[PDB]
């Protein structure tokens, strides 16, 4: 739901 | 009367974290959409979107932030990102100018452009006042780094679920900051309370900004100027 944030949080 | 070893590891890994995620050359500012003097909105969105990426990089290097669930990490970042950006911007805020200074004259942001980025003095009057307040504290970078980690690690944020564990972390960080001032800051004997006072100031600025952001993000001709990161992080999901 927070696609980018998950990605950035590795 | 003396910092322990773990207390000074926390300090060391936090100062390393900040040095890796803040660039005093500001050379990356030339990859944003240039500022125009809502003509300032595209350059501000880019500036803020870039800064959010730094804050996430910094957060990941805080002892034990990574060990939270990914949901708790997102909740902390969504609520505290704007406070942390206000915090770290003190490094570029000048008292002689009363502005932020991150380059030549083009990356000098002044407040008279406030309405050009779609905000009002109702936000930039307290923000500037906050920024000179924080500058007067004349913080060691240890203390400045410690306040960001304490700000980020607030259990009283919407979305948090494990507000015991993250209160423990926040406690371990204040014990360090409390002790750092006692042992290492000359004339540091009421600085803790003043700093904690600044935390509550942030919640007030946060609010104002979140109210004003709502007005932007609801007019699609303006929200089309933001970046996807900004929309996801300052969004409501
Ligand atoms: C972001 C940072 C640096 C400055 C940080 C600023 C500098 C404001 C200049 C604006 C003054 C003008 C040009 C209008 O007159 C800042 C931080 C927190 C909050 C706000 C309020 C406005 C933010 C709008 C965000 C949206 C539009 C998406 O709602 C601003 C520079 C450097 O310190 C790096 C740091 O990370």
């Amino acid at each position: 739901r927070h696609k980018i944030l998950h990605r950035l949080l590795q | 009367h003396m910092l322990s070893d773990e207390q000074m590891q926390i300090i060391n890994s936090l100062v390393e974290a900040h040095h890796k995620t803040y660039d005093d050359s500001y050379s990356d500012f030339v990859r944003f959409r240039p500022p125009v003097r809502l003509s300032m909105l595209p350059h501000l969105a880019d500036l803020v979107s870039y800064s959010i990426q730094k804050v996430i990089g910094f957060a990941k290097m805080i002892p034990g932030f990574r060990d939270l669930t990914a949901e708790d990490q997102i909740a902390l970042l969504k609520s505290s990102a704007i406070e942390i950006i206000m915090l770290r911007s003190n490094q570029s805020f000048s008292l002689e100018d009363m502005s932020w200074s991150c380059g030549g004259p083009d990356f000098k942001y002044c407040i008279n452009d406030v309405t050009k980025a779609g905000h009002t003095l109702e936000l930039l009057e307290p923000l500037v006042k906050f920024q000179v307040g924080l500058k007067k504290l004349k913080l060691h970078e240890e203390e400045h780094v410690l306040l960001m980690a304490i700000c980020l690690l607030s259990p009283d944020r919407p979305g948090v679920q494990d507000h015991v564990r993250i209160e423990a972390l926040q406690d371990r960080l204040c014990d360090v900051l409390q002790a750092y001032i006692r042992i290492q800051h000359p004339g540091g004997r009421l600085l803790y309370a003043k700093m904690i006072q600044k935390l509550a100031d942030l919640r007030s600025l946060n609010e104002e900004h979140s109210k004003q952001y709502r007005s932007l993000s609801f007019q699609p001709e303006h929200s089309m100027q933001l970046t996807p990161l900004v929309l996801e992080v300052f969004g409501s999901e």
